[PDB]
């Protein structure tokens, strides 16, 4: 319930796909201007639904739904949001696995030294 | 299994707006 930056102007397609009109540098865009301010600039900034800014959900009557990145010119059925959410869930996983391996060398070091503090004890 | 091409650009800016 944010209102429009001066200069401009919210307007329709004629099939009915809203757009925007800035009046000071007469130009037109797909983006809300005011998504600028209200929307996450990444998908890390993401909270529960939401698309970051550029990016857009759109339905297609015989693929279903897909998405449009306005920032590349692109479009995909993936799901962005999912595949940023994977993506992270794989990094973490790694990331167990390697702090796994740093303690387990660990272990090694100090099970040697043990061996050799005994064979001290012997001689 | 595709999805639709990029529509493109907006509609331009009003011409008669512009002089």
């Amino acid at each position: 319930e944010l209102p429009l930056p001066e200069g401009w102007e919210e307007a329709r397609d004629f099939d009915g796909k809203v757009y925007y009109i800035d009046h000071r540098n007469r130009t037109t865009s797909w983006i809300d201007p005011r998504d600028r301010y209200t929307k996450p600039l990444t998908f890390a900034d993401c909270i529960s639904d939401e698309l970051p800014l550029g990016w857009e959900e759109a339905y297609d009557p015989q693929v279903g739904d897909y998405f449009i990145d306005h920032n590349t010119k692109t479009t995909q059925i993936e799901d962005p949001r999912v595949q940023w959410r994977r993506e992270q869930e794989h990094m973490l996983k790694d990331y167990l696995v390697v702090a796994q391996e740093a303690l387990s060398a660990q272990k090694e070091i100090y099970q040697v030294k043990q061996q050799r503090l005994e064979l001290a004890q012997q001689e | 299994a595709e999805a639709p091409s990029y529509q493109g650009p907006p509609p331009p800016y009003p011409k008669h707006l512009l002089h």
